[PDB]
């Protein structure tokens, strides 16, 4: 029956009869979803989304994934490979360009919050989902979602920056560090330092070879920083990292004394790290 | 010049004994409950 149903749905799509094709596929998933055959349900929303979006028909598709999502709201849906590969597969057909973009990420995000163990949402989706949003020009949300994601969203992250300081056709250390410690900065707050060092280590090594900026590497028991001669906001950001592995109160005491400037500056930012490294309120 | 002697010293202090948190430390992601605060805005727009 199930098949039956695709066959009809799928020679009405090919015939442009996009509005009998949405309408008869809503009705029988109605059907399936007042008898609680959600796994059925499931199927043939999914399935005619997938083709209203081939055939670009964004307007539909994206109705049919908002129906989706509230089934698998209803249906409690787990997150797991087989749910999340679903919705992948839905994102990969949605043009950048679609009015409801955002509000189909949103509703695919918060699906995954609210049926697994991730707060913010599963790193995986995050990782998909993050590139959509950047095609759509959402920045600052492909920004905390690849945040939120797994390593190759780090790769993308890194990429995301670099690509947008290139963009602003300016080198000066203020511009330069607002880039690089938003890097520094968010991998601290989440406590992911194998990310800290792998990004920071991307983006300087970059740096330097594209612009070729003054330099001497300073390294000591393992660790290294690359100490810019003109790049003074660079240096103490790169020192933040080490200071709040150490969790030391001192050396973190001790680095702000040094750069006074910078410190009023990440003041915010400063007294956050302040309570989560080093225990001050 | 005496920034260079100062990163270069605090470097090799911060160091000396290894940090209470390692370089490939990850705190569990499932884990996380604060994002910390917000950044600034960069002060550029994002050109598409
Ligand atoms: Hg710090």
């Amino acid at each position: 029956k199930l098949a039956k149903t695709l066959q009809r749905f799928e020679n009405k799509i090919k015939a442009g009869d996009y509005y009998e094709a949405h309408q008869t596929l809503r009705t029988i998933a109605n059907r399936y979803v007042r008898s609680k055959s959600y796994e059925h349900a499931i199927e043939l929303i999914s399935q005619g989304a997938l083709s209203f979006l081939k055939a670009k028909q964004g307007g539909s598709g994206t109705d049919l994934i908002f129906y989706l999502l509230e089934v698998y709201d209803l249906a409690e849906v787990k997150v797991d490979d087989i749910s999340v590969a679903r919705l992948v597969r839905l994102i990969a057909e949605l043009d950048p360009s679609e009015p409801n973009l955002k509000d189909v990420i949103t509703g695919m995000n918060n699906w995954s919050i609210k049926f697994s163990e991730y707060k913010f949402g599963d790193p995986y989706l995050h990782n998909t989902i993050g590139s959509k949003l950047l095609e759509g020009d959402f920045v600052y949300e492909a920004e905390r979602y690849f945040m939120l994601g797994t390593h190759d969203s780090m790769i993308k992250y890194v990429d995301l920056l670099w690509d947008w300081l290139c963009q602003v056709d300016d080198i000066e250390d203020s511009t330069v560090a607002e880039f690089f410690s938003r890097l520094v900065f968010n991998y601290l707050f989440i406590s992911n330092i194998s990310f800290a060092h792998e990004s920071k280590d991307i983006f300087l090594e970059r740096f330097i070879e594209k612009f070729h900026p003054k330099y001497e590497k300073i390294d000591k028991n393992g660790y290294e920083i690359v100490f810019f001669e003109d790049y003074s906001d660079l240096n103490f950001l790169q020192l933040l990292l080490i200071t709040c592995q150490t969790k030391d109160k001192s050396y973190f005491l001790n680095l702000k004394n040094h750069y006074l400037d910078f410190s009023q500056a990440y003041k915010s930012e400063l007294e956050f790290l302040g309570q989560e490294y080093f225990n001050i309120v | 010049g005496p920034e260079h002697e100062f990163v270069s010293k605090f470097l090799t202090l911060a160091t000396l004994t290894e940090p209470k948190l390692p370089k490939s430390y990850t705190k569990p992601l499932k884990d996380v409950t604060n994002l910390g605060v917000p950044l600034p805005t960069l002060k550029y727009k994002y050109k598409q």
